[PDB]
RNA sequence: CAAACCGGAUUAGAUACCCGGGUAGUCCACGCCCUAAACGAUGCGCGCUAGGUCUCUGGGUCUCCUGGGGGCCGAAGCUAACGC
RNA sequence: GCGGUAAUACGGAGGGCGCGAGCGUUACCCGGAUUCACUGGGCGUAAAGGGCGUGUAGGCGGCCUGGGGCGUCCCAUGUGAAAG
């Protein structure tokens, strides 16, 4: 049993992209499922896709990197360089409106789940809501 | 042109048979004021000798600084080895508030105002290699607009 | 120009010493030994062939590097056949990152070479002469075909890219782009135009690097009949 | 004034000159001309890397010499220039150069800042028509410095407002030379100042 | 077999190493003691991230696939380095 | 860290530096010290994994739906004296 389920997807990505997979399945949850659709609004991800691994469920993350580059190590750039759980389960983290991170100067998000749904910074700020500041991402 | 400022020099030993023998490093900074610098690190048997090479080798390894008034795009942290540098950007009349290594780095790329941290070891070198790396990493509105994109 | 559809040796080499990396351009594994996918091979040709033409069209030279010796042949002759450096004993470690030192060496060969008609090479001891005719084949042996190069190269043909790998970092380093001919036991990533094949059995290290050198003198106004060994490879 | 002391030891010492007398600082006689070493014993000898730090003391005492300031009068004054809204190295200067004493120098009525300290303390002064015997009065823009109309001819201020007549004053000061009446129009912008001095070291000195 | 011990040697000395003896103990039952370089000096659980190879033990169409376990080399990566 | 007969480290002198009606010393508090780390650290060899288990309280808890609205978020409002 995984103990956090997001946090298992937020890196179940980080280890993809930082091999340079294609996609990668994660188990699906709506929950998870109203993240990534974020992750592509803002261009983190190509898409994700509702594929079905043997029976059970799976949310196939396509991936999104750089073009390749010149010197030694051509690895392109990921495009996701960061990305990390603030709230854990037995370290819950809310935020009010007024003390929603400003992520990179804004070269970046944080995703936070609201009452009025899973939003980013700039998405609950506009709104006028607070909520629990799921993990940033830039 | 390029200006170069030599943030450190040091007098390294070895052991031979009856004597110890010597050398000298020199970590040097090159820079135009408007966005480019370069670290260079100059082993060599004489002072003179090591800080010219040392000048050399900076002028490779070049970064483009993305100066956005006089300061940084974003803020990071960067660890090279166990060495860690704090940049955070700043707003006009703030000034370069940094260590000495890093003060040097910062300067010479046109950095007019930002904040600093030095934390982990202090060693020059490896300091002088992390700010570098950070400068190195900064990214701007643009290029991650180019990312994302699809 | 392509030979298409076609097989004549191109595809699969080595067994089970594969680098994963290379797994896209695998089509089976045919009993103990991978099998390069076919069209990939031609697919990354079309591209490859595009840019090692429209390179030559512009004049630039390209450095070709053989060092193993089931191609140690083709290489000094196809790389004869047109204006171009090869290496072809062994890789120095330096031709490109300490080209302005290794280049040096040249200036003793050329000034050797033609030291050899002097009317004091027999006056002036013949202890000396000794080793001023042997060093002189030791730099005849090895800097062969690199005498050519007068400045760095603006790309550079590899045979095996995993054999030669210290050539692949050189060029890589000084940002000289890297053309192979890479085989299953070697990294995809680190070649910028790879021609997905064999760098054995001598028929398919032939094909390629003859077709190779095709392309180039077409481009070099030239256009010749076939000048190799499309027999001499036995 | 204050201080006190030989000062040209210190034109010497920050091997500029300051110009801290007036006249003669003027003439072939400063000893920055055809002395401009460092003072003392060691003068003549060559120098080492001055540190880091020894630049920014340095470029201190350089500007602070300037106005003969103190040091505690000094960092009050970039204190509160810190504290205050907008950039912190140009606004400094202003309030130094917003010193009635340097107010009274800018504009001519004595020859030096060492001699206008002393115009002040004696009450030789008017601001807006009122005497004001304080070097360190903070002149605001508006204001209207005079000399005191019972003063108004000792044998110093009448040959010194002599020359005032046909020299220019700062684009941040209007003087009358006739009834020597003069005005501070505004708190003079950093490029105004010529000063010898880069004010951003000295911003990193106190911030050690 | 062997702490202590009793002798013989060795040594400048020899409360030792070497030699000949030798009690407790080492053995068994029952009851205590609770320590350790009790070591992988590496808490337990779950997920993810190239591969090669050797070996123990299952299964299937058994040249090969697919489990569980024990080694080695190594991708990315990590590490003050060693190394993992 | 200086001093063992050529001391810019002791004592005087000339000279210089820094503050200046003050300048030093001692004492104490926070800082630098991410050196008790919430922000913001660690435990293979630097100090640090419990000798191992079984399990109590406690902490933590897969996928889907609905109710409540305790946490969480939002609006309005009252309070937050003076001095600082
Ligand atoms: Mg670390
Ligand atoms: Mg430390
Ligand atoms: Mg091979
Ligand atoms: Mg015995
Ligand atoms: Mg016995
Ligand atoms: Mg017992
Ligand atoms: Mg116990
Ligand atoms: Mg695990
Ligand atoms: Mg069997
Ligand atoms: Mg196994
Ligand atoms: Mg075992
Ligand atoms: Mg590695
Ligand atoms: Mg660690
Ligand atoms: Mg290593
Ligand atoms: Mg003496
Ligand atoms: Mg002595
Ligand atoms: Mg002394
Ligand atoms: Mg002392
Ligand atoms: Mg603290
Ligand atoms: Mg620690
Ligand atoms: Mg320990
Ligand atoms: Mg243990
Ligand atoms: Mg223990
Ligand atoms: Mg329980
Ligand atoms: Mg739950
Ligand atoms: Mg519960
Ligand atoms: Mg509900
Ligand atoms: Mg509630
Ligand atoms: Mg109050
Ligand atoms: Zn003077």
């Amino acid at each position: 049993m995984l103990t956090d389920p997001i946090a298992d997807m937020l890196t179940r990505i980080r280890n993809a992209t930082r091999v340079y997979k294609e996609s990668t399945d994660v188990p699906a949850s709506r929950f998870k499922e109203e993240i990534l659709r974020i992750l592509a609004r803002e261009g983190f991800i190509k898409g994700y896709e509702r594929v079905d691994v043997d029976g059970k469920p799976y949310l196939r993350v396509y991936l999104k990197y750089g073009p390749r580059r010149q010197g030694p190590d051509p690895r392109p750039e990921q495009v996701i360089h960061h990305i990390r759980r603030i709230s854990k389960p037995g370290r819950r983290v809310y935020v009010g409106v007024k003390e929603i991170p400003r992520v990179r100067r804004g070269l970046g998000i944080a995703i936070l789940s609201t009452s009025k749904g899973v939003l980013t910074d700039r998405e609950a700020r506009k709104l006028g809501v607070g909520g629990e500041l799921i993990c940033e991402v830039w | 042109d390029f200006e170069e400022k030599m943030i450190l020099i040091r007098r390294t030993a070895r052991m031979q048979a009856g004597g110890r023998r010597f050398r000298f490093g020199a970590l040097v900074v090159v820079g135009d004021r408007q966005g480019r610098v370069g670290l260079g690190f100059g082993k060599a048997p004489e002072v003179p000798l090591a800080v010219q090479k040392a000048g050399y080798y900076a002028r490779r390894n070049m970064v483009e600084v993305p100066l956005q008034n006089g300061t940084i795009p974003h803020e990071i942290e960067v660890e090279f080895g166990a060495s860690k540098i704090v940049l955070k950007p700043a707003a006009p009349g703030t000034g370069v508030i940094a260590g000495a290594v890093p003060r040097a780095i910062l300067e010479l790329a046109g950095v007019t105002d930002i904040l600093t941290k030095e934390l982990g070891s202090r060693n020059p070198i490896n300091i002088a290699y992390a700010t570098m790396e950070a400068l190195r990493q900064l990214r701007t509105k643009a290029d991650v607009e180019r990312l994302r994109k699809g | 120009v392509k030979e298409l559809l076609e097989a004549g040796v191109h595809f699969g080499h080595e067994r089970k010493r594969w680098n994963p990396k290379f797994a896209r351009y695998i089509y089976a594994e045919r009993n103990g030994i991978h099998i390069i996918d076919l069209q990939k091979t031609m697919e990354e040709l079309e591209r490859t062939f595009r840019f090692i033409e429209d390179l030559a069209m512009r004049g630039g030279t390209i450095l070709f590097v053989g060092t193993k010796k089931q191609a140690q042949d083709i290489v000094r002759m196809e790389a004869e056949r047109a204006g171009m450096p090869y290496v072809n004993q062994r890789w120095l470690g330096g031709m490109l990152t300490n080209f302005k030192t290794i280049s040096q060496r040249v200036h003793r060969l050329e000034e050797l070479e033609a030291l050899f008609a002097s009317p004091e090479i027999e006056e002036r001891p013949k202890k000396e002469q000794v080793r001023l005719k042997h060093e002189l084949e030791r730099l005849q042996k090895y800097l062969s075909g690199f005498r050519l190069l007068k400045r760095l190269p603006d790309a550079i043909f590899v045979v095996d890219p995993t054999k030669e790998a210290i050539a692949v970092r050189e060029a890589r380093k000084l940002f000289i782009p890297v053309i192979a001919l890479a085989d299953t036991d070697s990294d995809p990533d680190l070649v910028d135009y790879i021609i997905p094949g064999n760098d054995d059995a001598i028929r398919s290290i032939q094909l390629i690097l003859s077709r190779a050198v095709d392309l180039i003198i077409q481009a070099r106004g030239g256009v010749v009949e076939p000048s190799p060994s499309y027999a001499l490879v036995q | 004034g204050r201080y006190i002391g030989p000062v040209c030891r210190l034109c010497r010492r920050e091997g500029v000159k300051l110009y801290l007398k007036g006249e003669r600082c003027y003439s072939p006689k400063c000893a920055m001309e055809r002395r401009p070493y460092p003072p003392g014993q060691h003068g003549q000898k060559r120098a080492r890397r001055p540190s880091d730090y020894a630049v920014r003391l340095r470029e201190k005492q350089k500007l602070r010499r300037i106005y003969g300031i103190s040091e505690r009068q000094f960092r009050n004054l970039f204190e509160e220039a810190s504290k205050k809204k907008g950039v912190t190295g140009s606004v400094f200067l202003g309030l130094l150069e917003s010193r009635l004493d340097n107010v009274v120098y800018r504009l001519g009525f004595a020859v030096s800042r060492r001699q206008a300290r002393q115009l002040v303390r004696h009450g030789h002064i008017t601001v807006n028509g009122r005497r004001v015997d304080l070097p360190s009065y903070r002149v605001r823009p508006g204001d209207e410095i005079a000399v005191a109309e019972k003063s108004r001819n000792l044998e110093l201020i009448r040959q010194n407002l002599e020359a005032m007549k046909g020299r220019k004053v700062g684009p941040w000061l209007s003087l009358d030379v006739e009834g020597m009446k003069g005005k501070f129009l505004r708190l003079p912008d950093r490029e105004d100042l010529a000063l010898p001095v880069n004010e951003q070291l000295v911003i990193e000195f106190y911030s050690r």
